């Protein structure tokens, strides 16, 4: 039989089959409920919406993130999501397919135990494994020891791992990621005249981010170049044939990753958090971490972000360090890729947690499993 | 010990003919080396890093795992192989390279064109919809047509059709939307201002848009 | 050995359209009129009858006071409506309604009490096995092939804009205009009187209806068309009366339907159908207006004038922003679109679960009709 892989990301769910080179189903991890309740009567709407359909019907719905900031906080909505994944997105019955889930770093034991319980008792999965997103990313890079920068939709993590084990004393969480960047790009665009009020116009801004934005190597010189010339401007055509000119926004938006002060956060940029994490590791392994720095997640896709991170990091590290930043072209979904690879492997099958074991020892069996 | 990586298993080599589109695991008792070609695939990369962890786990847990990218070999390592031997070829991949999109049926999607005609059956419930060839050449005007594009659904209403035919066309297009996750918007084209509809047949049956940066699951060969 | 056949009855402001489900056209079409004798002196001998319906009432005026039960699409007299329905069932359709499920149609914004009374009458007076009430414009849109759009229904005595999303009407945005085909006939009658001709007898009014339905058209640009008709004979046309006399009509041909766009012609202080279509669209959620402009369907007998679609597109494009895609749909079977949709709806096999059974009525009273 073929196994299933599901990365429950903060803002998008990435699901697919073990063995494929990419997640077949990718959709927003969002659930919306009617906001005026009188629309489930006279206008005949269903009680909840998932993913694309919910976001489309934003406006008559209150949208909530079951996994806002990476940790699941609503098991009814998470159930709606997973049910959608299995039955509607993948079109399979989960009782016939083992299911690998991913969890955020610093996931509570109770959270993972409830995840386990729900999979087995509500979806009758034959077997399941929960892995840590950054670890799957690390393995996918071809490495077993390194430090991962995982920037996604609602939360960003620094995670150091030595010989396949995460170091929770030094794991770093930062509540800034792609979604706040989209919001900020919207704000600074609206500060130039452009307005985005229709649901369509609000999704347009996410598109502009993903297609036109890039990370400035030196913010000062790049800001100056955009102020004194038009070399850096670039144009984006709306549906309605009107065209928009965007200039410094292209690199002011992602700079927030390095200067959270842009959105009113008192916090540290991704370079600083990488540094503080590495220094919080064993003193003997910091060299190995500096030399193996893997980037994963959707928010590490801006062009020229590898360069900037190396710059700010080398400015932080001791002068004699050999520093290398790893940004493989498949990093947007490396997590999912790892699951797909790992679930297909022959060595892994011994690690699968069967329903028999769940019946025998309760939900705590999930803690007693190595990668 | 030396092993090329194949699928997930390890094939033992003792000839040190290093290749550029693969990954090799070298076994020294207290330090495990994994060497990742500059032109291999992900599965080959990640199977190395997985196997090394299974090996260090068997070994009580006192071995050190040394990942090394091609061209960057450390002297410590290079002094175990050599008394530069790097070939160009590969051992195959295990992944299936898919391309993806807004619906999970993507990488295999062929756009469909169906015809609906009440001339052959009596009553709506008796009517059926028949796939015809995805081409303008398959369009009559006595009846109606529906194009399933995956992303979207187009409807073409002939001027010489009847109400029952357009009702089936709508039914069928809304059914397509229902049975496929995410929204697949229905767009009705009347015969006459049908430029985009014919334009879609002109994009042919193997045309699907995805954005979503596509990637290839094998060495470059 | 067989199954059962269902009835479709559109209770129009001026005409009753009734027939069987599955047929492409209503077998019975007759005036929605009830006539009762001038004074009791007439029905003494019996002699005369208590009341007359439809064509016979039109045939016997002058001894009958004529009334419209459904003068404005909303039923206002249940005795006269009962006579109408009775005539429909027994005289025109020649069926026993205890033997057929009966789908009736109602105007937009029908009061709930009104629809409950319709229900009570059908079940308690005609023992209908089943009945369903549908909204006229919704059947019209459905016949156009759609479940979302905005319908312009111009009939005999009333005109409506109805926006519909996913098959449900939006009553906050429903627009009513108490002007329609009959007011156009009356006005045409007057303006022909102003040319020499004189129409005042009822037979002369039927002739005027024929002249309207056969010769009138909607000018694309009223100023220009008036000028063309005033400086040449291109727009003139001749109509032969029954006695073989020919008459010639010129600007009347388009001044008559022009009233739809300029109600001031009949002394109404109100806005033309283009304006109200716009006002309705504006009363809807901003997210759907794009769809409404793209799906603007016309139904009813008074949307039959030629070139009314082009004019509608012009005036709506002038009202709406420059970048909107406006599309005006004028299905050829729109004179009966309502009814035909109903026919198809009752035909449907999926439909039958929705029929309201007599059992459910006896058990739950008339408010079940809302479900
Ligand atoms: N080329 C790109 N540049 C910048 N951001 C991108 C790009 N492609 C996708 N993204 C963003 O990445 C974010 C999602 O990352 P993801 O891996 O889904 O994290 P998570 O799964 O934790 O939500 C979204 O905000 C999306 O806009
Ligand atoms: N071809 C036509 N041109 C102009 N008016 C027409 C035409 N056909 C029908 N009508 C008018 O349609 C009106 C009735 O429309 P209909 O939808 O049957 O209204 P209702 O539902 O109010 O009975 C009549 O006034 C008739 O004169
Ligand atoms: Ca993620
Ligand atoms: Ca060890
Ligand atoms: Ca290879
Ligand atoms: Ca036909
Ligand atoms: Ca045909
Ligand atoms: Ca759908
Ligand atoms: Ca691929
Ligand atoms: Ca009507
Ligand atoms: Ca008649």
């Amino acid at each position: 039989t073929t196994a299933l892989v599901c990365d429950n990301g903060s803002g998008l769910v990435k699901a697919g089959f073990a063995g494929d080179d990419a997640p077949r189903a990718v959709f927003p991890s969002i659930v919306g409920r009617p906001r005026h309740q009188g629309v489930m009567v006279g206008m005949g709407q269903k009680d909840s919406y998932v993913g694309d359909e919910a976001q489309s019907k934003r406006g008559i719905l209150t949208l909530k993130y079951p996994i806002e900031h990476g940790i699941i906080t609503n098991w009814d909505d998470m159930e709606k999501i997973w049910h959608h994944t299995f039955y509607n997105e993948l079109r399979v019955a989960p009782e016939e397919h083992p299911t690998l889930l991913t969890e955020a770093p610093l996931n509570p034991k109770a959270n993972r135990e409830k995840m386990t319980q729900i999979m087995f008792e509500t979806f009758n999965v034959p077997a399941m494994y929960v892995a840590i997103q950054a670890v799957l990313s690390l393995y996918a890079s071809g490495r077993t020891t390194g430090i991962v920068l995982d920037s996604g939709d609602g939360v960003t993590h620094n995670v150091p791992i030595y010989e396949g084990y995460a170091l929770p004393h030094a794991i770093m969480r930062l509540d800034l990621a792609g979604r706040d960047l989209t919001d900020y790009l919207m704000k600074i665009l609206t500060e130039r005249g452009y307005s985005f009020v229709t649901t369509a116009e609000r999704e347009i801004v996410r598109d502009i981010k993903e297609k036109l934005c890039y990370v400035a190597l030196d913010f000062e010189n790049e800001m100056a170049t955009a102020a004194s010339s038009s070399s850096l401007e670039k144009s984006y055509e709306l549906p309605d044939g009107q065209v928009i000119t965007i200039g410094n926004e292209r690199f002011r938006c992602p700079e927030t990753l390095f200067q959270p002060s842009f959105i009113g956060m008192e916090s540290a940029g991704i370079h600083e958090t990488t540094y503080n994490s590495i220094m919080k590791c064993d003193i003997d392994i910091r060299k190995d971490l500096y030399a193996n720095n893997v980037m994963s997640g959707g928010t590490t896709m801006y062009p020229g972000i590898a360069d900037r991170m190396q710059k700010e990091i080398t400015a932080l590290a001791p002068s004699t360090m050999k520093i290398k930043i790893i940004a493989p072209p498949e990093r947007k979904y490396s997590v999912w890729i790892g699951g797909s690879i790992l679930a297909s492997l022959s060595t892994f099958q011994q690690m699968w947690i069967t329903k028999q074991e769940y019946d025998e020892a309760g939900p705590s069996i999930v803690h007693r499993k190595c990668f | 010990k030396l092993f090329l990586i194949v699928k997930g298993e390890l094939k033992e080599i003792k000839k040190n003919i290093f290749s550029s589109g693969d990954v090799y695991l070298l076994d020294a008792d207290k330090t495990i080396y994994v060497w990742i070609g500059n032109k291999c695939s992900v599965d080959e990369k990640t199977t190395g890093a997985a196997q090394a962890r299974t090996l260090d786990q068997q070994r009580g847990g006192a071995a050190k795992i040394i990942t090394i990218d091609q061209g960057f070999e450390t002297k410590d390592f290079l002094k175990l192989i050599a008394p530069k031997i790097v070939e160009k070829n590969y051992a195959k991949t295990l992944l299936v390279d898919v391309s993806t999109g807004d619906w999970a049926g993507f990488n295999e999607w062929k756009n469909i064109l169906y015809r609906a005609s009440s001339e052959e059956f009596d009553g709506i419930n008796s009517m059926k919809m028949v796939q015809v060839g995805f081409n303008k050449s398959s369009l009559d005007s006595e009846d109606c047509f529906v194009a399933d594009l995956g992303n979207k659904v187009y409807i073409w209403q002939g001027k010489s059709s009847t109400v029952k035919e357009r009702v089936k066309a709508g039914q069928w297009a809304r059914s397509i939307d229902y049975d496929r996750a995410g929204l697949q918007q229905e767009t009705i084209f009347e015969e006459g201002d049908d430029i985009e509809f014919m334009a879609a047949l002109d994009r042919g049956e193997n045309y699907k848009e995805s954005d979503a940066v596509q990637l290839k699951a094998e060495s470059v060969l």
